[PDB]
DNA sequence: TATCCCCCCTTCGGTGCTTTGCACCGAAGGGGGG
């Protein structure tokens, strides 16, 4: 189709980020790959002038040997002028959440015919580095749309309709969602259809416009709610413990009262002596254990707002994290549990736990979020691509206070 | 010569080219004409344009640059921001470590390669230059550069655009002939004969003279050793330029910032280099004419460091046949070093990490930050993570990666016996001793007083309250843990209500900057069992609210 | 009273929040080599 005119937001410039180093076969692969594209016209080679650069990685998708690039388009996305909301990006099923299976698609490659336009051709310029620093970096620039960016599929969406409206119109039984270079295709049917179903689909785009997989399922999963422990015999350490835990509650639920159990512990006991609880103390365990049950009442999306993951590690494995839109209404609470094969690896587990937590919230809610990881910032930097496969990526921020909570777990 | 495309230049929008005239000068540093202007007249680098490019630069002759050889070092300190600004290509310098085992290996000077390069038309007006004749009692005539002007903004990365381009077509003709082309060197090598690789070094020079590009015999340098960027290149060996430190009897502090800085340049090749008892000197500090008096441990670094340096060192080149190992030793307060090696005692590279992060950490949290640091610059150097050789025990690294609160890895590595070996000190519990004494400490402080109250109370009875003078309340909860520990046997049960101390002792620190916390781990290591416990604040718990009223 | 690059080091107001101190960090300058 034509070239859209795009134009930043006034006042603030184009994008200028630092190429993190890369390793020798990441090197090898990204100028193989990249002077393919350029024999094919998808890039061509810039000089110095342009004071614009986004740093390129090199990945290496699951169930595949051939390398695959990968473009950082954070800064350019965020510096894009409203090609979210201006342009069809608005919609979002309401229904995906409730599908026995969600199948994720590659469709990047179909952006790669569509030029980009001229005026904004200089934006998306990249460097590939060389070993040692021989050679200054091999600067390129895209001819056509970039995988990665917000506005590629703006662009796409006139011709992606047209490409759809065929199978909606036989099978209307599926709902259809995509994000950025992804396809998220859902079905309420049996998985034995849903497979062959795909093939169908996937024929359907091959022959108008690969073989890879991907599964979801939404309908199992659940917001987590906090629980108290279940003991017979309490101790003073256990006490005071369970009534922080509760003090930690009672900013999320109103209904919780402490006033007994604060009660309970008047004087200087030992940390180990057992206090049989009263009457009273189980009434008001009893009903701050019902509240703790019953799932959180107030909590709601508000689109004008932005989504923010928690992340904590519980040790051995096993983690914890949180979306919300405010520190206290927290819209999912969920787990990750470490995978057999990644069970002596922080890094790989953290990593891991980004990509399925983006890959629900934008499957319930169509909007990645704002991570918090619990990592230094330059061992992630150096390590987090080594096993990261998305071709999308979050917005993270690092925090290096301990969480202290026991209260997710 | 040959015409090699120039690229397009403009100022910032909505601004215009500078108008800066030149300060006072000296008869004798200046002439009627600069003499060098005439002859780059003719030779085609400056042209002349007077009556329509009212613009001009300061422009000056150098005395202390290149030993008085009066380099024409035209500032343009106000043009430089006031053009348009460039994306430099090229991040770091190439290290020789990373290079490989050539059997030829030349290298080629470019002398003046900037003026030969063409600058863009449009621009030319912006870079108008005018001198005054004889003391500045003479206007002088206005002259415009033709050429890549010297310490032009653009000038670097426009001419390393344009070599490369030269470049490009020999390079492709021939793969095995490597050429490293960094800023104004070009080291040549190659796996053939000497007199073939002195054959492609001349068609190599006379592909150059067609692109307009001459290489002096002056300065091409024929046979070794080849100084490169301040290194020796050797056929098997490499070493830095020969080091002269400063060997005065008294010791200003910029003579120390001297000695710093060669001491680190020289700490690639040469290890065992300390500066962190020169560098204690150098934080506060005091005016740079200031007689500096030098501590025992300053004298004795500096000792040690001249022992080290009196003898010589070097490097070898990478072999990719073979694998990198890296070895960490640990030299105390906060300093390591590694030596980067394929095969054993012949190391391609050392160094030196020295950085404290935090105000609260500890040798293996440090130890992990020189793996990762090490790690990206070999990725740097080499392309390759090389295979690591901590001092750090498996199962106390198993320990702190499994029981920390953040995510922490190291690629593949071997434990090797050379203390001082990575050890934690100390250890909480996790759940309450039995027959241990409990404590509840409180502090309070008003920070409008600057004063307050630190102690605790017992469930055996015994209690204190001291009074505080110029204390926060953090340090109030910190003091309270402190005597907390000292009252108490080798096992004790302390119940807080800070936070921020539980965290601090929390994250198991062995060096701190707080003597409250060095204070807190002496006691720590020394007791046997020590427990930790939060309980909210106001909150009616126990004999915390009493002890409240106390230190209130 | 030359430009630009990597690097080391200490000093700084600026935000998190862990509160109004404290921990933490990125932006400068002071050196080393280009
Ligand atoms: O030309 C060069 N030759 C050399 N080889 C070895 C030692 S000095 C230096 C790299 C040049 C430079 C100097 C100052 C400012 C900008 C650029």
């Amino acid at each position: 189709i034509e070239t859209v005119p795009v134009k930043l937001k006034p006042g603030m410039d184009g994008p200028k980020v630092k190429q993190w180093p890369l390793t020798e076969e990441k090197i090898k692969a990204l100028v193989e790959i990249c002077t393919e594209m350029e024999k094919e016209g998808k890039i061509s080679k810039i000089g110095p002038e342009n004071p614009y650069n986004t740093p390129v990685f090199a990945i290496k998708k699951k169930d595949s040997t051939k390398w695959r690039k990968l473009v950082d388009f954070r800064e350019l996305n965020k510096r894009t002028q409203d090609f979210w909301e201006v342009q069809l990006g608005i919609p979002h099923p309401a229904g995906l959440k409730k599908k026995k299976s969600v199948t994720v698609l590659d469709v990047g490659d179909a952006y790669f015919s569509v030029p980009l336009d001229e005026d904004f051709r200089k934006y998306t310029a990249f460097t590939i580095p060389s070993i040692n620093n021989e050679t200054p970096g091999i600067r390129y620039q895209y001819n056509v749309l970039p995988q990665g960016w917000k506005g590629s599929p703006a662009i796409f969406q006139s011709s992606m309709t047209k490409i759809l409206e065929p199978f909606k119109k036989q099978n209307p039984d599926i709902v259809i969602y995509q994000y950025m270079d992804d396809l998220y295709v859902g079905s309420d049917l049996e998985i034995g259809q849903h497979r062959t179903k795909i093939e169908e689909l996937r024929q359907h785009l091959l022959r108008w416009g690969l073989w890879m997989g991907y599964e979801l399922h939404p309908d199992k999963w659940t917001v987590q709610p906090i629980v108290l422990p279940e003991k017979d015999s309490w101790t003073v350490n256990d006490i005071q413990k369970l009534v922080g835990k509760l003090n930690w509650a009672s900013q999320i639920y109103p209904g919780i009262k402490v006033r007994q159990l604060s009660k309970l512990l008047r004087g200087t006991k030992a940390l180990t002596e057992v206090i049989p609880l009263t009457e009273e103390a189980e009434l008001e365990l009893a009903e701050n254990r019902e509240i703790l049950k019953e799932p959180v009442h107030g909590v709601y999306y508000d689109p004008s707002k932005d989504l923010i993951a928690e992340i904590q590690k519980q040790g051995q494995g096993q983690w914890t994290y949180q979306i919300y839109q405010e520190p206290f209404k927290n819209l999912k609470t969920g787990k990750y549990a470490r995978m057999r094969g990644a069970h002596t690896n922080d890094v790989k587990q953290l990593t891991e736990a980004v990509q399925k937590i983006t890959t629900e919230s934008i499957v319930i809610w169509g909007k990645t979020p704002k991570f918090k990881l619990p990592i230094q910032k330059e061992t992630w930097e150096t390590w987090w691509t080594e096993y990261w496969q998305a071709t999308w990526i979050p917005e993270w921020e690092f925090v290096n206070t301990p969480p202290l909570v026991k209260l997710w777990y | 010569i040959s015409p090699i495309e120039t690229v397009p230049v403009k100022l910032k929008p909505g601004m215009d080219g500078p108008k800066v005239k030149q300060w006072p000068l000296t008869e004798e540093k200046i002439k009627a004409l600069v003499e060098i202007c005439t002859e780059m007249e003719k030779e085609g680098k400056i042209s002349k344009i007077g009556p329509e490019n009212p613009y001009n630069t300061p422009v000056f002759a150098i005395k202390k640059k290149d030993s008085t050889k009066w380099r024409k070092l035209v500032d343009f300190r106000e043009l430089n921001k006031r053009t348009q600004d460039f994306w430099e290509v090229q991040l770091g310098i190439p290290h020789p470590a990373g290079l490989k085992k050539k059997k030829s290996v030349t290298v080629l000077d470019v002398g003046d390669a900037y003026f030969s390069v063409p600058l863009d038309e449009d621009f030319r007006k912006y870079t108008a230059f005018t001198i005054p004749s004889i003391n500045n009692e003479t206007p002088g005539i206005r002259y415009q550069y033709n050429v890549l002007p010297q310490g032009w903004k653009g000038s670097p990365a426009i001419f390393q655009s344009s070599m490369t381009k030269i470049l490009e077509p020999f390079k492709k003709q021939n793969p095995d002939i490597v050429i490293y082309q960094y800023m104004d060197d070009l080291y040549v090598g190659s796996d053939l004969e000497i007199g073939q690789h002195r054959t492609k070094i001349e068609e190599l020079r006379q592909h150059l003279l067609r692109w307009g590009l001459t290489t002096p015999d002056k300065k091409h340098q024929k046979e070794p050793p080849f100084l490169w960027m301040g290194y020796e290149l050797h056929p098997d060996k490499w070493t830095v330029q020969p080091i002269v430190l400063p060997e005065k009897d008294s010791w200003t502090v910029n003579d120390i910032q001297k000695l710093v800085g060669k001491l680190n340049w020289a700490s690639q090749i040469y290890p065992g280099i300390k500066v962190r008892q020169l560098s204690k000197l150098l934080r506060g500090t005091k005016a740079l004419t200031e007689v500096i008096p030098l501590t025992e441990e300053a004298e004795l670094e500096l000792a040690e460091n001249r022992e080290i340096l009196k003898e010589p060192v070097h490097g070898v080149y990478y072999d990719p046949s073979k694998d990198l190992i890296a070895e960490i030793q640990k030299q105390g307060q906060g300093q390591w070093t590694y030596q980067i090696y394929q095969e054993p005692f012949k190391n391609l590279k050392t160094g030196k990490y020295a950085r404290m992060r935090g105000a609260h950490t500890n040798d293996v949290k440090q130890l992990t930050e020189a793996v990762q640091k090490i790690t990206t610059e070999s990725i740097v150097i080499w392309g390759k993570t090389p295979k690591f050789k901590l001092p750090i025990q498996k199962e106390t690294w198993e320990t702190w990666w499994t029981e920390y609160w953040q995510a922490t890895w190291i690629p593949e590595w071997e434990f090797v016996n050379t203390p001082p070996l990575v050890k934690l000190w100390y250890q909480l519990e996790k759940e309450p001793i039995v027959g241990a004494e409990t404590f509840y400490v409180d502090g309070a402080a008003n920070r409008e007083t600057k004063l307050g109250k630190a102690g605790y109370v017992t469930n055996k009875g015994r209690q204190k309250v001291v009074p505080l003078t110029n204390t926060t309340n953090q340090k109030t909860e910190l003091q309270a843990i402190y005597l907390a520990l000292q009252d108490s046997g080798l096992e004790v049960n302390i119940v807080t209500n800070s936070q921020y101390a539980l965290g601090i002792i929390q994250a198991q620190p062995d060096k701190s900057e707080s003597e409250l916390v060095n204070q807190i781990i002496e006691q720590l290591i020394k007791k046997e069992k020590v427990y930790l416990a939060w309980v909210p604040a106001h909150k009616g718990i126990g004999g915390n609210e009493q002890v409240d009223k106390l230190v209130s």
